[PDB]
């Protein structure tokens, strides 16, 4: 069964010159954006709405994400050679950011569910503590992040470059497995069933009244649904499908494993875009915001 | 070199029963993050890898006798 | 004398032209690469240490 045999790894120079110029692309336009959101909400405090509180939460992680995408480029073209604290702290800013930003999407779904379906009831009125949910979402970001602070490090390799993977010792490979369940489930499906049933509910509301406006926010809705799923959803299946090969389910060969890196590559740069996509999608598709923004041109 | 999101373990099957006189070098592994087994490779004078199984008393007395 | 727990990988290198003299090569966990004596049981013990492991 001479077949057996090391599974050499391959690496391509097409991939690693375009990955650059569509970070350094991402990242000047998520700067640009949070920026503007940032300026347009805090130049004038009238009008500070809960929506407003909560768009300026999701703003700044985004400027953060975007400020540490720079190292993480440069770690894709030639490798982690900046050291482990650097390590340690870029990861944990990355991966609390990313948090942050998806339960404050969440969030801002729940938001609209008390303030469209239940307008007329007494619930709606718990819709004010915009800054305690605030604050408790960032702790739970911070409290999820430890993991990475914890057990991340560089790995010196012979085939492969030095990386800022995790060393959590002998069985570092299991325990990795199971670590990944807290980003595809407090990062994934907790969000997505929260955002499908508040935005589900909204739109059954919204189809039956008569208002002069129904249908744009029946788009926009369907927008965010679908921008959010475009931009996450395959990241997290090919990660599934890692796991599942990993486990064994699925057969394992060097090909696949060759397609499924190639995969989690595209899927991440792909995942990316949401940090630029968001000033757009969530805050600039008002008419509140765009008026101010002209205002504040004087 | 190359830049891995992931590492995997560089062996997939268990190999036993190399010569000696075809080995030119052997690399031996202890399980880090990289994976959760030991794993001895064997480059050949061909220019070939194959994979050695650790737990083969054969494949220590071969790593023992090219020390 | 490098200690066990600061050892990654070794690689034992056969006598070939362009080297007449095996060679041992550690791999710290720190990324520097060490030479050993391949005469020196320690090198054989910790090998076979490993391989248990």
């Amino acid at each position: 069964l001479l077949d057996a045999a090391p599974c050499e790894p391959e690496s391509l120079e097409i991939n690693k010159y375009f990955v650059v110029i569509i970070y350094a692309l991402v990242f000047l336009l998520s700067l640009l954006g949070n920026s503007l959101v940032m300026l347009v909400i805090l130049y004038s405090r009238v009008g500070r709405s809960v929506t407003d509180v909560y768009l300026l939460n999701l703003a700044l992680a985004d400027l953060l994400f975007a400020l540490t995408l720079p190292i993480w480029a440069a770690s894709k073209v030639n490798g982690w050679i900046f050291g482990t604290f650097l390590c340690k702290v870029v990861s944990l800013l990355k991966e609390v950011n990313f948090y942050s930003g998806i339960l404050l999407l969440a969030c801002i779904s729940v938001d609209r569910y008390l303030a469209i379906v239940h307008a007329t009831r007494t619930l709606t009125q718990k819709r004010y503590l915009v800054k305690f949910i605030c604050l408790s979402i960032w702790g739970l970001s911070l409290l999820l992040a430890l993991p990475v602070l914890l057990f991340r490090r560089t790995v010196y390799s012979s085939n492969v470059s030095p990386a800022c993977y995790e060393d959590m010792g002998n069985n570092t490979a299991n325990w990795r497995m199971l670590l990944r369940i807290l980003p595809q489930s407090f990062g994934f499906i907790v969000p997505l069933l929260i955002m499908l049933f508040c935005y589900g509910f909204t739109l059954r509301t919204l189809f039956k009244a008569h208002m002069g406006q129904k249908h744009r926010a029946m788009r926009v809705i369907f927008a965010v649904v679908l921008i959010f799923l475009l931009c996450w959803l395959p990241y997290n299946l090919v990660l599934l499908a890692d796991t599942l090969m990993r486990t064994q389910v699925i057969q394992e060969t060097c090909e696949r494993r060759n397609h499924i890196d190639r995969a989690l590559d595209a899927t991440e740069i792909l995942g990316i875009l949401h940090s630029c996509l968001n000033p757009l999608i969530y805050a600039f598709i008002g008419q509140k915001f765009r008026h101010g923004l002209l205002k504040i041109l004087a | 070199a190359s830049v891995v999101t992931e590492l995997r373990c560089q062996c997939l099957q268990t190999l036993q029963g190399i010569h000696l006189k075809n080995i030119q070098s052997v690399n031996v592994r202890s399980p880090g993050p990289h994976c959760a087994q030991t794993e001895v490779i064997a480059t050949l004078k061909n220019g070939k890898k194959a994979c050695l199984n650790p737990a083969s008393p054969m494949v220590q007395k071969i790593i023992e006798k090219i020390l």
